[PDB]
Formats: C-alpha cells, sequence, structure tokens
RNA sequence: UGGCGGUAGCGU
DNA sequence: CCACGCGGGCGGTAGCGTGCTTTTTTCGATCTTCC
DNA sequence: GGAAGATCGAAAAAAGCACGCTACCGCCCGCGTGG
C-alpha cells in the first residue's frame, strides 16, 4: 500500500537518512520483536516502517531517544535485580 | 580483520620476507600422482608444505577427526586443519643463481637501467649471459661501468691482470647495485643538476633524483630488484581440474613452475659437478629465459607455448587485460539469486509493477519460501521443505504469493548505458515463460519487444529492500538526470488513440446535441447514438487551485467534442479544461503531463499516467486504425512535375554539349533543379494528404483535416516523420555515393510503386554506410564511456557551501545569425556566484547565493539581463570533493543536490549515453566575404582600432575585432568576427536594418592599411636584391613583389622592404600616435601595385599579401579529441606575453619571432615553421592570448596563456556544439565536472617554505592545503601552475594506485607504485568496490563519515 | 534461466555462468556504475560480497534468510584475497597495515 | 555432481 | 622393449614479416652556437 | 673552427580495441633413453 515515498522524504529530508532510520525500524519489528504502532493490514516490516515515517511518529530523534530510554530503564531494572 | 582494513601498502619484497611467507621449499618438479590421487612430496602440490587434502584429515591417516585439530603429524608431517589453508599458504623456490625481476627491467622506463644510468640495450645484453660488465677495474683504464666483449675481456685480463672484476650476469648486476651509494649519488646528481643549466640535463636528471629519493625514503633496496628466492602460488589458486576419466586438465602456471623447477635442479646439478663455464653459462641463460616465461610470458621475445601452439598464460598476462583478474572477476562478478528471460509487453500492469513467471519466482525466492515453510511448521527440516518445493503443492504457491507481496526485484538490460538502465519493480505472479514489462518504462530501458532479454536480481536484506522501495523504484525516477526532461513519455499506440479521441468531424452522428456531463457523453457513445468526432456542448465543472491551495469549482457550458469529454473523466481535479480541448498530439500529451506534475504533484501524476495509458490503449483498439495500399495517395501532378524537371535538365545538358557551361556547373545546376523538383513534389503530396477529405455539412461541401491513417500517424507523432512520409509517397530524393558525392540522377519512384534495380543498388550504398557506422560506433562509444567513468569516479559531494565568491561567466551562446541556446536553460538550476544587478540601475535584482528556479529565471529574462555569474564545480574550493552549492540543483529532483551524491558517475553516464547518436565516420567548399545582418538593431564594435578612409567609411586595423548587433531591449542578438582590413558601412551606435551589408573585405589577400597620409618612400627595398619588378602583361605593368628570404640576398633578406610614409618635403611622418618613425615593413611575398612617390591618404591599402583560403572531425572523434586533449596537427601559435613583435635571422630555413615587452626583456624567441603562414605583421603591439597565426586551438596553450575559465568555456562550447548538432541535449554541468576532474595536477614554480620540489607535479588539493597552512603560520606559500592532462593520463596519474590499476594500463602503474612504496587510502568509489565495503557515495556516506569521526576521536 | 544457490568456481568461489551449467547472471561493470549513480550502497555490497564470493557471508546469509532475519555480514571477498596472494607471488610486497 | 582456454554464431 | 622424462615450435644456414591508431622512447643524422 | 647542445625525423616498442548470450573443440604428447 505504498508506491510513492515523496511525502516521506519531504518529512525526513535528504532521502538518505530516511533509508537508515527505516532499516533500523524494520529490524526492530522483525528481529527486535517490537509492536508496530500503525495498523498492520497484512504487510511486512519495511512498509510499516515507511508508513510510520510518513505519519511522523518515528524519525531519527524519537528513535534514538526511545532507544536511550529503553537502555536506561533496563539498566536500572538489572541493577535493582542484582541488588 | 575488517577494522584492520584502512589502507593498502605495497613495496618491493626482500628475500627475508619471501622466506618468511613460505611454509616450505619446493625441490622436485612433480604433481599429484596419476596412479594414486595423493599428492607427491616436495612437488608443486604437496601436503607437508601446504595444507592437507581434506578437512581435518592427516595424509598418512594418523588422525582423521577434530580431536587432533592443529596437531602436526610425524609419519608424514602434515598439519591437521581445513582445506582452505591451501589458499593462503605459499612456498619458496631457492634459485641457484640470482635472477633479475622483469617488471623493473622491461616496463619503460627501465628502473634498473635508470638507477644504473646505463642504456637498456646494454643492460639486456649484459643480463642475458652474452656480454661482460666491469664491477671494479681498479686504477687501470677500466672504468666503473664499462661493457666488455669476450675478446676485449680476455685482452684486458692479460694486460691488466686479475685485479679488475668482471662477473658474468645477474650476479654482476646485483653486486653493482649493492655497491652503489644511494645518498652520495643523490647529492652528486643534485649538485650537477644545480650547476648544469642545460635542457638535455634538465630532463632525465629530475627523474633520476625522484627515483633516488623514492628508494631512500622507502625501505626498498636496489638489490631487492634482483630476485634470489622466488614465491610460488598456493596450490588451490592453480588447481588441477579433474577431467572426465583419468585425464587431468592442464594448467599453464603448473607447467611454467615445473619448467622453472626443472631448470633450477639442472643448474644445481651442473654447479655441483663443476661443469665447464660454457655449459653453466647456457644453463643460467635458459634459466633466465624460464624466469622470463614465468614472470611475464612474451614480454622480451617469443612467448613459451605449449600443446595448443599458442602462448601460455603467466601471472602478468592474466593479472592484466580485459579478461584479467582485476576487471573480470573483481570489478564485476556473477551473482546468485539472479535470472534472465525475454520480455513481452503487458498493458494491465501498473507503473510500479512487473510480470514474473511462476517458475522464475519459485526458483529465485527459494530460501524465502524455505524459511516461511519452516515458520509455518509444514516442513520440519530444510530437506522436507526442499521436497515440498520440488513436489509443487498448493501451499508452496500460497507461501510464494505471500513472499512476493512487497519484495521489489531489480530489472536491467545487458547494455546498461545511462543511469536509468536498471530499475526495480513490484513483481506479480503470471503464467507463461516471459517477463511482462510495463510499456511506458520501455523507452527508459531503450528496449524494443523484438527479442530483447531482461535480467532480474532479488534483494534480500532490509537495507536492500528499502533501497529498492526508495531509489530503485521507477516511480521516483520521473525526470531524466541529463537534462531534467521527463523520462516516461506516452508514445506509439497510446498517443494514437488519444489522437482519434480528439479529432473532430463536421457531420458526425450526434452533432448539435447538448449534454450535461461526461457521464452522459460516455452513455451516448457506448449506446452507439453518437460518434467520437461529433462536436457538442457540455457542462464542464473545472476545478482550479487558488490562494492557500484550495480547490474552486466553476461550471460552464463549453463547446468541445465528446471524445474530449470522455478524456476529461481521467483528468485529476487540478488541471484546467484547456489542456484537453486540443488535437492531443504527442507534444500536447507531454505538456499536459508536465503541467499535471508541476501542479498536483507526483502521487496524482502516476495515477493519471496509468489512466491515460489505459484510455489510450482501449480507444486505439476501438479505433481500428489500419494501413492500406489505397491509403497511400500519390499526387497527380507529381508525374507531370518529373516530366518538366527532365525537360529542364535536358536544356542544361544541352549547354554542356554546346560548351557554354562546364561539367561542374552542369552537375551543380542538375542537383539544384532536382532538389527544387523534390521540394515541389513533397509540397504537392503534403497538400494532397493533409486536407483530402471533403465532407457535406447539412448543405454545401466543406474542407477539414483528412482522416487518412498515414496522416494520422504523421500528425499525431506516434511513429514516423515528414521525411519518411516523403520517401513513402513522394520521392526517395538525391542519394549519395559512398565517398559522399551526390548521384547525378535521383530516385524518381515512390516506395508504393516499383523501384528499378539501379535505384535499389544506389540506396544500398547509404544503407550499408549507416549500418557499418553504427556497428563500428558501438565499440568507440563503450570505450569513451568507460574512460569517462574512470576519470570522474572519485568526485562526490562532501560539503554544503564553499563560501567562494568566484564563479564562471554566463551569457547566451551566439554563433552569428541565431541564438543556439538562450540564457534561461543554461543558467537554470545553478547557484549565482554573486549578486545579479538590474541593468542600468545598480539595484540588486537577485541576491548573492540563491538557487535559480523557474520564477527566478522568469524574473531574470523579464529584466533583459544577459550576463550572470554562476558557481561551478571548476571553482569549487572544497578539496577531495565538491560542495552542494557549487554544483547546483540536481536534474532528477527539483530540490538542491543532497550531500553524498556521486555526481561524477552521473556526469560520465549522461555524457556517454548519447554516444550511439553521434557519428564517427567523416562526412564529405563555400566562400563568403560580405557580412549581412538578419535582425534590426544597434551596432557595436569591440576590440577595434578603426581608421577613416577617403570615402569616410571605417577600416578595421585590429585583428581580434568583433561586431555585434544588439536588440533594442539591450540584449545582443548577432555576433560576427570581422577580419582585419575590412570596410565598415557605419560606425558604432547607429541603428541599421536587417539585410544591410555591415562590412566587406577581400577574400584571398590581406591589405596593408596606413594610418597616416603622405607620399610613399621606397625605403630598404632594392630591385633584384630585395624586390622584383615583375611585369604582368595582362595588367601591362611591372609591379614590385617582395622576394622570399631565400630569393633575397643575405643583405637583401636582412634589408626587407619598408614602406615609409613621408610628406612632400620628404621627412618621416612619424605617426601621430607615437614618436617613433612611420614604418610599414612589407612582409615576404607581398605584391605592391603602388609606385614610389605616390600620395596616399590615411586608411589607404599600401600593399596586398596573398594567403591560402577545411576541418572535418565528426561526432565521436571530435569528442574524444576534446576530452583527451590531443594536440591538433596544426597548433595555432599565440603570444605568451604582451609586447612588440619582431623578426630575427632565419634559422634552418624557418622564421624567428621575438616578443619584446615594453619593460621586461624578451623571453621567447621560439622557432616558427616557414610553411606555416603568420597572421601578425612585422611590427605590431600584440597582447598575450592573441593569435599570432590562424589554426586550431590547443587546450594546453589556452590553459597556460589564459585562465582555467577560458579552457572550461572552450571545452564546454565545443562539446555542446557537437552534441547539439546531432540533436541531443546534455547539461553543461556534467562537462564542467569532467573538466574539473581533468584539471587536478599542478606544477610548482617556486619551492617557497614548502618541501615540494621545484619542478615536481603534484595534486592541486595538496598544494592548496600546504599554501593555506603556510599562510596560517605566516610562511611564504608555494606558487603553482595548473596543468591539463588527458583523461586517460589524468586517471593513470591519480594518487590511488588501485584505481589506476583498475584502468587499462597495468604493470606500469604497479611497478611505479612498488618502486615508490606508495600507500593507498580507501577513499574512492572504485577502490571500495574492489574492497567490497560500503561505497562513500550513497547511504554508505553516513557510515564512512562515522568511521572517519571514530578514527579522529581515537587519534 | 534462474539460480538461487548453485555451484561455484574453484579459484574465485564465484557463481558459474551459462544455462547449461546452472550458473548465475553476470553483474557487469556498467551495472556497478549505475548502482553508484543511485544512492544505493547496501545493494552494491549485496552484489559484491555476500551473494557472490564470500563463503562465510554466503553461509551466514543463507542461514539468516532461512531463520527469517534479513541481516548482513560484510566479510572479505575471496577474489581480493586471490589477487593479493598472486601479487605477493611476484616481487611486490602488497600487504595489510595493522591500523 | 568436477570447469580452463580457444573457435564460430546471435541480440543491442 | 616398455615406462619415465622432457620440453613442446614450425620452419630453416633465422625469424616470427604484411590494408589501426595513439603515445612514448631512442637513436642517428643534422643545424647551429659557442672555449 | 669545428665539436657539443639542440632539433628533427624516422624507427621501434607498448597498449587497446563496448557488452551480454548461444553452440562446439582441445585440455595431452611424441620422440628419446634405462632397466
Ligand atoms: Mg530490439
Ligand atoms: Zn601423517
Ligand atoms: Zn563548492
Amino acid at each position: 500500500a505504498r508506491v510513492t515515498v515523496q511525502d516521506a522524504v519531504e518529512k525526513i529530508g535528504n532521502r538518505f537518512d530516511l533509508v537508515l532510520v527505516a532499516a533500523r525500524r524494520a529490524r526492530q519489528m522483525q528481529v527486535g520483536g517490537k509492536d508496530p504502532l500503525v495498523p498492520e493490514e497484512n504487510d511486512k516490516t519495511t512498509v510499516i516502517a515507511l508508513r510510520e515515517i510518513e505519519e511522523g511518529l518515528i524519525n531519527n530523534q524519537i528513535l534514538d531517544v526511545r532507544e536511550r530510554q529503553e537502555q536506561q530503564e533496563q539498566e536500572a531494572a538489572e541493577l535493582q535485580a542484582v541488588t | 580483520k575488517t577494522e584492520e582494513f584502512d589502507a593498502i601498502k605495497i613495496a618491493l619484497a626482500s628475500p627475508d620476507m619471501i622466506r618468511s611467507w613460505s611454509f616450505g621449499e619446493v625441490k622436485k618438479p612433480e604433481t599429484i600422482n596419476y596412479r594414486t590421487f595423493k599428492p607427491e612430496r616436495d612437488g608443486l602440490f604437496c601436503a607437508r608444505i601446504f595444507g592437507p587434502v581434506k578437512d581435518y584429515e592427516c595424509l598418512c591417516g594418523k588422525y582423521k577427526r577434530l580431536k587432533h585439530r592443529g596437531v602436526i603429524c610425524e609419519k608424514c608431517g602434515v598439519e591437521v586443519t581445513q582445506t582452505k589453508v591451501r589458499r593462503e599458504r605459499m612456498g619458496h623456490i631457492e634459485l641457484a643463481s640470482p635472477t633479475a625481476h622483469i617488471w623493473f627491467l622491461k616496463s619503460l622506463p627501465s628502473r634498473i637501467g635508470l638507477l644504473l644510468d646505463m642504456p637498456l640495450r646494454d643492460i639486456e645484453r649484459v643480463l642475458y649471459f652474452e656480454s661482460y660488465v666491469v664491477i671494479e677495474g681498479g686504477m687501470t683504464n677500466l672504468e666503473r661501468q664499462q661493457i666488455l666483449t669476450e675478446e676485449q675481456y680476455l685482452d684486458a685480463l692479460e694486460e691488466f691482470g686479475d685485479e679488475f672484476d668482471a662477473k658474468m650476469g645477474a650476479e654482476a648486476i646485483q653486486a653493482l647495485l649493492k655497491s652503489m651509494d644511494l645518498e652520495q649519488e643523490c647529492e652528486q646528481l643534485r649538485e650537477e643538476l644545480n650547476e648544469t643549466n642545460s635542457e638535455t640535463k634538465r630532463k632525465k636528471l629530475t627523474k633520476r633524483i625522484k627515483l633516488l629519493e623514492a628508494f631512500v625514503q622507502s625501505g626498498n633496496k636496489p638489490e631487492w630488484m634482483i630476485l634470489t628466492v622466488l614465491p610460488v602460488l598456493p596450490p588451490d589458486l592453480r588447481p588441477l581440474v579433474p577431467l572426465d576419466g583419468g585425464r587431468f586438465a592442464t594448467s599453464d602456471l603448473n607447467d611454467l613452475y615445473r619448467r622453472v623447477i626443472n631448470r633450477n635442479n639442472r643448474l644445481k646439478r651442473l654447479l655441483d659437478l663443476a661443469a665447464p663455464d660454457i655449459i653453466v653459462r647456457n644453463e643460467k641463460r635458459m634459466l633466465q629465459e624460464a624466469v622470463d616465461a614465468l614472470l611475464d610470458n612474451g614480454r622480451r621475445g617469443r612467448a613459451i607455448t605449449g600443446s595448443n601452439k599458442r602462448p601460455l598464460k603467466s601471472l602478468a598476462d592474466m593479472i592484466k587485460g580485459k579478461q584479467g583478474r582485476f576487471r573480470q572477476n573483481l570489478l564485476g562478478k556473477r551473482v546468485d539469486y539472479s535470472g534472465r528471460s525475454v520480455i513481452t509487453v503487458g498493458p494491465y500492469l501498473r507503473l510500479h509493477q512487473c510480470g514474473l513467471p511462476k517458475k522464475m519466482a519459485l526458483e529465485l525466492f527459494k530460501p524465502f519460501i524455505y524459511g516461511k515453510l519452516e515458520l509455518r511448521g509444514l516442513a520440519t527440516t530444510i530437506k522436507a521443505a526442499k521436497k515440498m518445493v520440488e513436489r509443487e503443492e498448493a501451499v508452496v504457491w500460497d507461501i510464494l504469493d505471500e513472499v512476493i507481496r512487497e519484495h521489489p526485484v531489480l530489472l536491467n538490460r545487458a547494455p546498461t548505458l545511462h543511469r536509468l538502465g536498471i530499475q526495480a519493480f513490484e513483481p506479480v505472479l503470471i503464467e507463461g515463460k516471459a517477463i511482462q514489462l510495463h510499456p511506458l518504462v520501455c523507452a527508459a530501458y531503450n528496449a524494443d519487444f523484438d527479442g530483447d532479454q531482461m535480467a532480474v536480481h532479488v534483494p534480500l536484506t532490509l537495507e536492500a529492500q528499502l533501497e529498492a522501495r526508495a531509489l530503485m523504484m521507477s516511480t521516483n525516477n520521473i525526470l531524466s538526470p541529463a537534462n531534467g526532461e521527463p523520462i516516461i513519455v506516452p508514445s506509439q499506440d497510446v498517443v494514437l488513440g488519444l489522437y482519434y479521441m480528439t479529432r473532430d468531424c463536421v457531420n458526425a452522428k450526434g452533432e448539435g446535441m447538448v449534454l450535461t456531463g461526461p457521464k452522459e457523453a460516455e452513455r451516448l457513445y457506448r449506446s452507439g447514438l453518437a460518434s467520437l468526432h461529433a462536436r457538442v456542448k457540455v457542462r464542464i465543472t473545472e476545478y482550479e487551485k487558488d490562494a492557500n491551495g484550495e480547490l474552486v469549482a466553476k461550471t460552464s457550458l463549453k463547446d468541445t467534442t465528446v471524445g474530449r469529454a470522455i478524456l476529461w473523466m481521467i483528468v485529476p481535479k487540478g488541471l484546467p479544461y484547456s489542456i484537453v480541448n486540443q488535437a492531443l498530439g504527442k507534444k500536447a500529451i507531454s505538456k499536459m503531463l508536465n503541467t499535471c506534475y508541476r501542479i498536483l504533484g507526483l502521487k496524482p501524476t502516476v495515477i493519471f499516467a496509468d489512466q491515460i495509458m489505459y484510455t489510450g490503449f482501449a480507444y486505439a483498439a476501438r479505433s481500428g486504425a489500419s494501413v492500406g495500399i489505397d491509403d497511400m495517395v500519390i499526387p497527380e501532378k507529381k508525374h507531370e512535375i518529373i516530366s518538366e524537371a527532365e525537360a529542364e535538365v535536358a536544356e542544361i545538358q544541352e549547354q554542356f554539349q554546346s560548351g557554354l557551361v562546364t561539367a561542374g556547373e552542369r552537375y551543380n545546376k542538375v542537383i539544384d533543379i532536382w532538389a527544387a523538383a523534390n521540394d515541389r513534389v513533397s509540397k504537392a503530396m503534403m497538400d494532397n494528404l493533409q486536407t483530402e477529405t471533403v465532407i457535406n455539412r447539412d448543405g454545401q461541401e466543406e474542407k477539414q483535416v483528412s482522416f487518412n491513417s498515414i496522416y494520422m500517424m504523421a500528425d499525431s507523432g506516434a511513429r514516423g516523420s515528414a521525411a519518411q512520409i516523403r520517401q513513402l509517397a513522394g520521392m526517395r530524393g538525391l542519394m549519395a555515393k559512398p565517398d559522399g558525392s551526390i548521384i547525378e540522377t535521383p530516385i524518381t519512384a515512390n516506395f508504393r510503386e516499383g523501384l528499378n534495380v539501379l535505384q535499389y543498388f544506389i540506396s544500398t550504398h547509404g544503407a550499408r554506410k549507416g549500418l557499418a557506422d553504427t556497428a563500428l560506433k558501438t565499440a568507440n562509444s563503450g570505450y569513451l564511456t568507460r574512460r569517462l567513468v574512470d576519470v570522474a569516479q572519485d568526485l562526490v559531494v562532501t560539503e554544503d557551501d564553499c563560501g567562494t565568491h568566484e564563479g564562471i561567466m554566463m551569457t547566451p551562446v551566439i554563433e552569428g545569425g541565431d541564438v543556439k541556446e538562450p540564457l534561461r536553460d543554461r543558467v537554470l538550476g545553478r547557484v549565482t556566484a554573486e549578486d545579479v544587478l538590474k541593468p542600468g540601475t545598480a539595484d540588486i535584482l537577485v541576491p548573492r547565493n540563491t538557487l535559480l528556479h523557474e520564477q527566478w529565471c522568469d524574473l531574470l529574462e523579464e529584466n533583459s539581463v544577459d550576463a550572470v555569474k554562476v558557481r561551478s564545480v571548476v571553482s569549487c574550493d572544497t578539496d577531495f570533493g565538491v560542495c552542494a552549492h557549487c554544483y547546483g540543483r540536481d536534474l532528477a529532483r527539483g530540490h538542491i543536490i543532497n550531500k553524498g551524491e556521486a555526481i561524477g558517475v552521473i556526469a560520465a553516464q549522461s555524457i556517454g549515453e548519447p554516444g550511439t547518436q553521434l557519428t564517427m565516420r567523416t562526412f564529405h567548399a563555400a566562400a563568403e566575404s560580405s557580412i549581412q545582418v538578419k535582425n534590426k538593431g544597434s551596432i557595436k564594435l569591440s576590440n577595434v582600432k578603426s581608421v577613416v578612409n577617403s570615402s569616410g567609411k571605417l577600416v578595421i586595423t585590429s585583428r581580434n575585432t568583433e561586431l555585434k548587433l544588439i536588440d533594442e531591449f539591450g540584449r545582443t542578438k548577432e555576433s560576427y568576427k570581422v577580419p582585419y582590413g575590412a570596410v565598415l558601412a557605419k560606425g558604432d551606435g547607429e541603428q541599421v536594418a536587417g539585410g544591410e551589408t555591415v562590412a566587406n573585405w577581400d577574400p584571398h589577400t590581406m591589405p596593408v592599411i596606413t594610418e597616416v597620409s603622405g607620399f610613399v618612400r621606397f625605403t630598404d627595398m632594392i630591385d633584384g636584391q630585395t624586390i622584383t619588378r615583375q611585369t604582368d602583361e595582362l595588367t601591362g605593368l611591372s609591379s614590385l613583389v617582395v622576394l622570399d628570404s631565400a630569393e633575397r640576398t643575405a643583405g637583401g633578406k636582412d634589408l626587407r622592404p619598408a614602406l615609409k610614409i613621408v610628406d612632400a618635403q620628404g621627412n618621416d611622418v612619424l605617426i601621430p600616435g607615437t614618436d617613433m618613425p612611420a614604418q610599414y615593413f612589407l612582409p615576404g611575398k607581398a605584391i605592391v601595385q603602388l609606385e614610389d612617390g605616390v600620395q596616399i591618404s590615411s586608411g589607404d591599402t599600401l600593399a596586398r599579401i596573398p594567403q591560402e583560403s577545411k576541418d572535418i572531425t565528426g561526432g565521436l572523434p571530435r569528442v574524444a579529441d576534446l576530452f583527451e586533449a590531443r594536440r591538433p596537427k596544426e597548433p595555432a601559435i599565440l603570444a605568451e606575453i604582451s609586447g612588440i613583435v619582431s623578426f630575427g635571422k632565419e634559422t634552418k630555413g624557418k622564421r624567428r619571432l621575438v616578443i619584446t615587452p615594453v619593460d621586461g626583456s624578451d623571453p621567447y624567441e621560439e622557432m616558427i615553421p616557414k610553411w606555416r603562414q603568420l597572421n601578425v605583421f612585422e611590427g605590431e603591439r600584440v597582447e598575450r592570448g592573441d593569435v599570432i597565426s590562424d589554426g586550431p586551438e590547443a587546450p594546453h596553450d589556452i590553459l597556460r596563456l589564459r585562465g582555467v575559465h577560458a579552457v572550461t568555456r572552450y571545452i564546454v562550447n565545443e562539446v555542446q556544439d557537437v552534441y547539439r548538432l546531432q540533436g541531443v541535449k546534455i547539461n553543461d554541468k556534467h562537462i564542467e565536472v569532467i573538466v574539473r576532474q581533468m584539471l587536478r595536477k599542478a606544477t610548482i614554480v617556486n619551492a617557497g617554505s614548502s618541501d615540494f620540489l621545484e619542478g615536481e607535479q603534484v595534486e592541486y588539493s595538496r598544494v592548496k592545503i600546504a599554501n593555506r597552512e603556510l599562510e596560517a603560520n605566516g610562511k611564504v606559500g608555494a606558487t603553482y601552475s595548473r596543468d591539463l592532462l588527458g583523461i586517460t593520463k589524468a586517471s593513470l596519474a591519480t594518487e590511488s594506485f588501485i584505481s589506476a590499476a583498475s584502468f587499462q594500463e597495468t604493470t606500469r602503474v604497479l611497478t611505479e607504485a612498488a618502486v615508490a612504496g606508495k600507500r593507498d587510502e580507501l577513499r574512492g568509489l572504485k577502490e571500495n568496490v574492489i574492497v567490497g565495503r560500503l561505497i562513500p557515495a550513497g547511504t554508505g556516506y553516513a557510515y564512512h563519515q562515522d568511521r572517519m569521526r571514530r578514527r579522529a576521536a581515537g587519534e | 534461466h534462474a539460480r538461487s544457490t548453485g555451484s561455484y568456481s574453484l579459484v574465485t568461489q564465484q557463481p558459474l555462468g551459462g544455462k547449461a551449467q546452472f550458473g548465475g547472471q553476470r553483474f557487469g561493470e556498467m551495472e556497478v556504475w549505475a548502482l553508484e549513480a543511485y544512492g544505493a550502497a547496501y545493494t552494491l555490497q549485496e552484489m559484491l560480497t555476500v551473494k557472490s564470493d564470500d563463503v562465510n557471508g554466503r553461509t551466514k546469509m543463507y542461514k539468516n534468510i532461512v531463520d527469517g532475519n534479513h541481516q548482513m555480514e560484510p566479510g572479505m571477498p575471496e577474489s581480493f584475497n586471490v589477487l593479493l596472494k598472486e601479487i605477493r607471488s611476484l616481487g611486490i610486497n602488497i600487504e595489510l597495515e595493522d591500523e
């Protein structure tokens, strides 16, 4: 359900970091076991990542901010567990 | 060891390192035993030296399991490890005698010869065991480096005893190299070069100094150039392929190694037995020949052949070459998950879709199907999945359908020329055995459905899939990267259908009806109550875009045709109705698509394109257009016309029978008459065809555009042209002989009617000419494309803005009489270099750094601005890459160019792709004197010194005078070059009308124009000695002619004639301009009618010097000449400085020119050939860059005399002229990028504080960095002169040795890098491709900059 | 003709060519040029190392695709190793710097 | 389930 | 009287000989300018 | 005052000669010695 990504590159810019962020998001869905926020109407990871880019929910900034938050919360949970 | 990969370091390999690499020593020339497959000990293939035979298994069977991994056996001494160890394990052959390396000996210049400073022939004779060389002759007459013959050696032995040392061969060379002192020779040569100041000593001594410095700086020793222990290839790299049966496939490398080992063993045996000197000498010579064969077969003489009676392959031969390992299995390699198949057209496919066969999809996506089946649980293991796949159930088909859902596949053509050659599609399962392809994209691939085969590749990783969805997609590729025009364009049946949907009749069924909307029009058409060509009135609700982008609907009762109403259904809600109310030709469709893309965007545009394709196909099918023999109407007058033409030619022929006219004039008149007859016939046929149909319209008859099918294809532009229809129903025309001469008689019969044998035979000449032209054109186009790609591989965008305030000039190109290209398209998409000022008001029309879009171009052209300074890649100050701002707007996408794009490859491919359009073969004069203007405008004279004449008309005295007709708006419209000594109708600033003769001048002679009025005094000319009063009986007068220098005496040639202007009294006029006396030095061979003591006014023609009164290059050869900077056969001599020109004494029968400056001394007394005419006079104040003589320009000369901007302008203008003459379009930025890559080397002028050598040539970026650093530290910066190099030469001279080796030349750059110890950083696209890491152009730019910042942080 | 996982050459460990030998399509030099013309870079690495001649890369790619994970290991092409070994077989001293 | 060269032909 | 071996070239008192084009080097022959 | 630096012109050598695809032919071998 995606044939033109012009509205996606206009959202991200430079047409290059969009590929990297979409690849990271698709890897998060596929091997990372993440939950696709947008509805999944029988599609695989890459187009869910592209549509999430389109809707503006995910970009580079939100992605690494969420990654840092997950890292710090899991570190806190681990240190609580060992203590 | 990927992190270990940062650079490649090469050098000469010492014998110690060679021994360290080897795991053993090969002794016997044997291979694996034929009786038993186990390899023989100490042979070419071995087990103790190299790795074992099978994984984790001992040769003797002591251990056969991983339990004893990494354990050395003792029964046979074979390491227990994997078989792959056989690929990185080497051995060493211990040569009995030293041998020279052949790359450092035969690859010119000879490194051994250059280092030893001896002739190559002497080195070769000494090396091959036939001539003797002295090592140390002592205090006797025998010098250090002296060549001795056998008899001379014996004589010296008896005369001077045994104190002198004269060895035999490579041992002597090695001893001499060891005895040489590097630093002492370096300093001695340095001081000799300092105090020699001789041109022959200027050269070949800097090279020696550079070689000495390279040897000293690196760890390489000269003696290492002489091989003593040689390495062998790992056994797996020269495998013995098991042929069918007991036969084993022969390997050339194995045979060569066996030969070398046998030779070494024989030499060892002979040395051990103390053989006579002759026998061991011959053995050493033939060992050297074997080493020649192994290192590089056929380099010296005959190549050692084998059972095939043809030369064998050694290391060097298959390292280099087209089939060599460097460019056959390294730069491009076969890949898995790939297929190929013939293609067919499919109309039911969307723009982003392709048709894949079921078998191809099943085979290509096999691992994905296996994984999905394993996930589904249908197959427990991989073997079960394989069995299910080969059984072809329905579940495997469903799994395949799920897999392909949004997995794009890449399709490409075998001759991928331009960037759009490969594109990805979303495949869909289809039946059949052929790949269904979208019709619109076919023109992108340049692939007609006549048997062409597509190749398909399948990405797997997520990054590759996103590349497929983002950049490989065809939807994103809408604008061409060469000129920005749309790549997808409706063509053929589609547009034809639209034509049939827009043509209007007069009495068609349903005329006069009034409909409420397109829906009722469709109802009426489908019900059969009306015809598509009927003219009606319908209520159209046009939706238009207003402020804030909102849609406003306006309903109006317009008058149109029902077919246009049907077409309006698929038009989106942004376009106006006027875009449809036309005849809908091909150009109309293209304009409508462009407007739709500009207004509504790409997303509606793709759907609109799909809809128009569907509608055009359907209505072309419904139209039922067909071609018939009756549709081909021959004009009735044509025959009559031919008759009269014959009559005409007969009359002309009669004149040649009467002697009134000559044969040449007869032929010319015949050609002109036949051309006029052809034009008349074509006009009559076109008038017949265009409006043949006559129709009743409820009354009297009336005319309308004809419905003839051939006329439909001609007018709609679907396929065919006016020339082809002229050949079809008019006449074939004047055909040409293969040499180029036009045949006297034309083909007077149509293609519809019969052609006689002679006319067909005549046409076959041109047919074969064109076919052979294309056949030979393909290869040259491919070679040029490869060279251009190699030249511009490194250039990528690395920065945003340079901040440089320097840019190239931009003015519309005018060749005289027409403007070939307006300013708008040449300056479109280029960032302005500086502020663009309004003409005459000193107001900032355009700011300093703005991207010039369409609105800015409209504003620029509205204010009548013709000159714009724009930033160019040539002036891009960024080193190792270009900035985004300097390059300008990307052609494919309207936005500014993004960082990282490898514009060099884009430029190379865009320039290469029209190569098939150009023609290489040369094709096939007219003389004009007076200049006539075409438009009416003001007149302007530039670089002009003019003198008034007796009649008051101006006369040009300047060589480089330019005449320009400028429009009333202030823009130049005409530009011509007026030669020296031309009369002018009017002065500067007077309005003139079109067609007026502005200037006239003598075609075959140059007059001598005096600036003063007075009597002429015959000074410094004497009859016979200097001039001859040659008597012309036809004129009846004896006119003085200036003799040639050889004709003149010594005093006569020294006393060349000098026309001095005096007054009536007799003293010199002395010129009003300057105080030096009025002297007009007559040049050689000048003929003067004027006699002594004749009064002449200012501007009078003193004398006339005759001159001679043809260059045909072509399309491809001219482009190759321009790009490789080949020196023209007749380079025009230009002044290196500004000063007075003077003649010197003739040297070797040729002329000496001296240019004396006003202040400095004359540096240049360069020699001039006598046969080459000189445009300049004896005494003229010529400026630097002016043409001393007339001839083709040399780009190197332009670079030395003038700035790099002049060279860039010249190259761009020439290449663009050649490209536009063929009709194709290429943007100038690609040519500018190629030129910038060409100008990358600079020669130092003064060393300064930098360490750069005085005469060395280095990269320009290094000079810039060094100068900036020195300025920062306050030291004086080194001065540089940019040099122009050929594209092949520039590519071969790059810093990266790997990229240079990837080019054509090999074993020359490799040898230079080895002797120089060059270290290559992986900073290029080609180098990284050879590596296999991510290229630093695309998405790998982020990874590469991340690596660079990580390295910087580590430092 | 179509191939997914066929045989490989002994010297370059590259897919064979020709329909009769069940080989693979050849990725020409102009194909690499066009790939660099676009911004695609991971696809070039796919064409170069993982899918052609990196035996460890080939095995890891096959195992990952079977497992469903579309992740990549760059590796080192074997053709470059072949060229390095052959150049070292002459008097040249091409090698690897430690950094 | 073994591919290395060469020769000829085919489509751009 | 067979198996290893060796060097592998046809042709011929040797020399690799035949309707492409461009670039680079070399060498002999000559023109010229001073020791 | 006539040799050495500069030039010129001819010779000789190196280097390449677009990309795919298809089919078949030769991948040993013939003459010379030691058991
Ligand atoms: Mg075709
Ligand atoms: Zn063992
Ligand atoms: Zn710049």
